[PDB]
């Protein structure tokens, strides 16, 4: 039981620290584009 | 009428059957070493139904975490993007 | 329900296992084994740390058997 | 059948006493060219019971 | 379903020593658990920050408001 539970819980973890990384990416990403937004207009 | 109080103060040095003076040392490391193992298993198991419980209650409210911050972060990024284009 | 069991051999045993259809319980004695002919299922704790009465184990069956008495190792 | 060990025949006393009447039953209503036949009191109504 | 009874001695050894590797074994997934636990402090830690940046966009959110 413990090593089914184990096995999901840390696959939610590394698709976890995949998605979160790539948001902050694009979070990031966004920010500058919006900072040059304000800088233009 | 009576009570059940009485303890063993003999040691178990004879016997027709099972344990024998040339065993009852295996039997004597083995009723220890059960007890002990028993002991270490409630204490096993104590501990267990508190970190599963731990491990289930923060990955739930993690889960809540995720799907309220996502909505929140699509909601915010669909509204100021759709504002900065038509304005 | 204070239900009592007999006693009989291998030999009758096992045909009542080759004719499966059980209340007069039977049991026999393999070795240091003992065998009944339905596969019951009494049950005692695992190795008796206990923390647990239980209700006499589940009300489990219970024997009555002369037990080898211990050898006196002690003047008082 | 308690046991196999009990020889676990069965009598069927029943079975022979049951239809045991019933060699006669048969025997005595349907057994004729035919079950009934009304009968009258008078000529007035013996056209009728036929 | 039923086993023979043999020298008790040789049972008592067969006793320990799979009740031994089964503890031991118990042991090491214990120090298992225990190093996964160490672990997943990052999650909070990007906790605490999500509301950090959540509230300094709502900050701004009301300047820009209040500016246009």
């Amino acid at each position: 039981t413990i090593d089914d539970l184990i096995a999901e819980v840390e696959r939610l973890y590394q698709q976890g620290v995949l998605m979160k990384q790539d948001i902050e990416d694009l979070k990031q990403d966004f920010k500058d584009q919006d900072a040059r937004l304000m800088s233009l207009i | 009428i009576v009570y059940n109080n009485q303890a063993p103060d003999a040691v178990n040095n004879v016997g027709q059957f099972g344990a024998t003076e040339g065993s009852i040392g295996a039997y004597k490391q083995a009723a220890e070493y059960a007890a002990d193992s028993k002991y270490w298993a409630l204490l096993a198991e104590s501990k267990f139904g508190t970190i599963d419980d731990l491990i289930a209650e923060v990955e739930r409210l993690y889960q809540q975490g995720v799907l309220m911050k996502q909505d929140i972060e699509d909601l915010k990024q669909d509204f100021k993007d759709q504002d900065a284009r038509l304005m | 329900d204070g239900t009592i069991f007999q006693v009989t051999s291998p030999e009758e045993i096992s045909y009542r296992r080759q004719h499966g259809t059980n209340q007069p319980v039977n049991f026999a004695r393999f070795g240091s084994r003992f065998i009944f002919y339905p596969s019951i299922e009494a049950d005692t704790p695992y190795y008796p740390d206990d923390g647990s009465p239980l209700i006499p184990a589940e009300n489990s069956v219970i024997l009555s058997y002369y037990a080898d008495p211990p050898e006196f190792h002690e003047d008082t | 059948p308690v046991t196999a060990g009990s020889s676990s025949w069965v009598d069927r006393t029943v079975w022979e006493s049951v239809n045991g009447t019933l060699q006669d039953i048969i025997n005595v209503f349907c057994s004729g060219d035919e079950a009934v036949t009304f009968v009258a009191d008078n000529q007035q109504d013996s056209d009728a019971a036929d």
